[PDB]
RNA sequence: UGCUGAAAGCAUCUAAGCACGAAACUUGCCCCGAGAUGAGUUCUCCCUGACCCUUUAAGGGUCCUGAAGGAACGUUGAAGA
RNA sequence: CGAUGUCGGCUCAUCACAUCCUGGGGCUGAAGUAGGUCCCAAGGGUAUGGCUGUUCGCCAUUUAAAGUGGUACGCGAGCUG
């Protein structure tokens, strides 16, 4: 996935949910789209 | 005139028996390290032990707020090559119960050995039941 | 809040007893209990149980819809029961059941022997195809991923164990 | 002999 | 189970007849009684405690003599102890001899090695000697650099430096038993056990199975 | 990486709850270790006499007995400056 | 400045992690093999020679790998010079 610091929707289908106090990226349509630490 | 002063021979000294289960930690501990003093008393010395003896039933059953459960960690040096050692809350409460109240209150104390001695009023246990019962140990509840 | 202000309707054999905070059922399948949150308050008017925000707490919606679901979904198994399937696509894996150990032959080097728990009973029509059939929904969805997760699917054969009718997007090989 | 001597 | 209390014996060779030789230590495995059983009732946990051996009559003092004398055994040197793992009941005076080495394939031995003295850092620590040549003044077999400067300041604890060599408890893990004797009450282990010849060894089933 | 699951009719590994998951952490292996002054436990053994004084005190002194054991000495040791 | 002895080598190290190997994962323009890249992880390991006063570097030949730094550019009441 990306580790990056600004977690931005790059998708239709991402949507961002904050998980463990994280910021995460998950795009069910396509696995190169996850990210974190947003 | 002069002010009064405790005597070391003469301060009568009570037992008390204090429950711990669900109780905070840091609470408790303070109106331990009070009541292990001596502050409670009128006849007040700095210098002489005044405290009472104090058995923590149930160290076991405390209680910290906040997610301090799983992330107090306790850290504690061997004095050796670099072997910083650390444990969290729960594997203290699951290792050795009574370390917990005992670094609490041995931290709330004075040090020197007026300190150590008034520390050694407190006897902290796990379980509900103490061998203690041959000096009436009444409820002190908190 | 949407999701908590709908009774549910409990049917045919409800035997839905309170203790407390804890909540037994006993069924046409069998019997689930579950302890449920603090910050909720069930009740057993009208036939159907009706769950509301207990006072004093912060979060007593999000709790009582989530009380609401996993309430209505247990007695839905205690009622009818779920299932799951399971396909193996890919030569040489078979799936043969021993009882409730089920022996996957995935092709790693050696069997794979795959404990179930209490509940869950498990069926194979054919050697790709696996079926479990329990009441509880998270038990045998646990020991579905688990299964699952023994050997995943590939992203380039289809090759793997997988859910039913779960389409795997297979990138052609460059 | 400028061995111990910081010069 | 249990370990045995034994002495070692020399060394010495035995030819198996596919041709290998193999070195085996012998130890003289003598009949253990046991003295007195520990129980979690008194004692909170369980142990048996044996002895071996023989002593003088004249060299028993009476507080040993009485705890001889208690339970049915007769006086040897030394007293030990076993942990009794869970599922063994052993009465005192039981006379335990070789037979469970007699079925057991690999062994525990524990002995106190050969003290070499006050031993440098070459022969301790393997410490690596300085040059021999090439100017070196009086510095060939000490142990160089002890530390570092200011920062630190001082010795760090455990730096191996020079000291009492041998003379400590060893433990030697997973010898293979190749013969059991017990007309002789032997035990030849293969290898080589911690100790001088004719000291006191603790032979134990192998835990590292 | 998941399962169930709302908040947010959906979705979601997470807020309630449940399961996996590394040579790191705690044990398991080995050695030291009750001066661990919080100085622990278990077993065995050894002592079963009279008097006076004074600040009648967890007091001093006198005679008689020296017990288990220890130390000293000697011969020494694959133990050791 | 009424003295805080340098570079390199030797001997002995010790810590950090911004991980070279080993270990665990995500993505891949990832078929496999082998990689790239990022996240977790500091338990253990981490060459020998030629040249050069050299650190460095080039080179030869290995290795699972030939980490990067701090510690008075660690270490002369330890040696060399
Ligand atoms: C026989 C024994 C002699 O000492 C030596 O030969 C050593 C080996 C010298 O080093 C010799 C040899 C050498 C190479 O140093 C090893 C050289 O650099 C110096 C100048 O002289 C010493 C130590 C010098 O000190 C050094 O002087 C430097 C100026 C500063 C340095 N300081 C910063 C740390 C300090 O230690 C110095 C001045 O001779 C010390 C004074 C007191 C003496 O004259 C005394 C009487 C010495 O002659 C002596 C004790 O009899």
């Amino acid at each position: 996935m990306k580790v990056r610091a600004s977690v931005k929707k790059l998708c239709r289908n991402c949507k961002i949910v904050k998980r463990d106090g994280v910021i995460r990226v998950i795009c069910s349509a396509e696995p190169k789209h996850k990210q974190r630490q947003g | 005139m002069k002010t009064f002063t405790a005597k070391p021979e003469t301060v009568k000294r009570d037992w008390y028996v204090v429950d711990a289960t669900g109780k905070t930690l840091g609470r408790l501990a303070t109106e331990l390290a009070r009541r292990l003093r001596g502050k409670h008393k009128a006849e007040y010395t700095p210098h002489v032990d005044t405290g009472d003896y104090i058995i923590v039933l149930n160290a076991d059953k405390v209680a910290v707020t906040g997610n301090k459960r799983t992330d107090k960690v306790y850290y504690h040096h061997t004095g050796h090559i670099g072997g910083i050692k650390q444990a969290t809350f729960e594997e203290m409460i699951a290792r050795r119960p009574e370390r917990v109240i005992e670094i609490a209150v041995k931290g709330m104390l004075p040090k020197g050995p007026l300190g150590r001695a008034m520390f050694r009023k407190l006897k902290v246990y796990a379980g509900n039941e103490h061998n203690h019962a041959a000096q009436q140990p009444q409820v002190l509840d908190i | 809040s949407r999701v908590a202000k709908a009774p549910v309707v409990v049917p045919a054999g409800v035997d839905v007893k309170i203790n407390g905070q804890v909540i037994t059922i006993k069924g046409k399948n069998g019997e689930l209990t579950r302890t449920l949150n603090d910050a909720v308050e069930v009740k057993h008017a009208d036939n159907t149980l009706t769950f509301g925000p207990r006072d004093g707490y912060a979060d007593g919606w999000a709790q009582a819809g989530t009380a609401r679901a996993l309430l209505n979904s247990m007695v839905i198994g205690v009622t009818e029961g779920f299932t799951k399937k399971l396909q193996l696509v890919g030569v040489g894996y078979r799936a043969a059941v021993k009882g409730n150990v089920i022996n996957l032959s995935l092709g790693f080097s050696h069997p794979v022997d795959h404990q179930l728990p209490a509940g869950i009973t498990a069926e194979c029509p054919t050697q790709t195809e696996i079926v479990l059939k329990g009441a509880d929904k998270q038990v045998i969805g646990q020991v579905a991923a688990d299964l699952r997760a023994y050997r995943r699917p590939e992203p380039y054969k289809g090759k793997g164990v997988r859910y039913a009718d779960e389409v795997v997007r297979t990138k052609e090989a460059k | 002999m400028t061995h111990s001597m910081r010069l | 189970m249990i370990g045995l209390v034994g002495k070692k014996v020399g060394m010495t060779r035995i030819f198996t007849e596919d041709g290998v030789s193999i070195p085996v230590t012998v130890i003289e495995v003598e009949a253990n009684r046991v003295t007195q059983v520990k129980d979690l009732a008194n004692d909170g946990y369980r142990a048996i405690q044996v002895t071996t051996g023989a002593k003088k009559a004249n060299r028993v003092t009476k507080p040993e003599a009485g705890h001889f004398a208690k339970a049915g055994v007769e006086a040897g040197r030394g007293l030990w102890e076993f942990r009794l793992a869970e599922g063994e009941e052993f009465t005192v005076g039981q006379s335990i001899s070789v037979e469970l080495f007699a079925d057991v394939k690999k062994v525990d031995v524990t002995g106190t090695s050969k003290g070499k003295g006050f031993a440098g850092t070459v022969k301790r620590w393997n410490f690596r000697t300085q040059d021999a040549t090439h100017g070196n003044s009086l510095s060939h077999r000490v142990p160089g650099s002890i530390g570092q400067n200011q920062t630190p300041g001082k010795v760090f604890k455990g730096k191996k430096m020079a000291g009492q060599m041998g003379n400590e408890r060893v433990t030697v893990q997973s010898l293979d038993v190749v013969r059991v004797d017990a007309e002789r009450n032997l035990l030849l282990v293969k290898g080589a056990v911690p100790g001088a010849t004719g000291s006191d060894l603790i032979v134990k089933p192998a835990v590292k199975a």
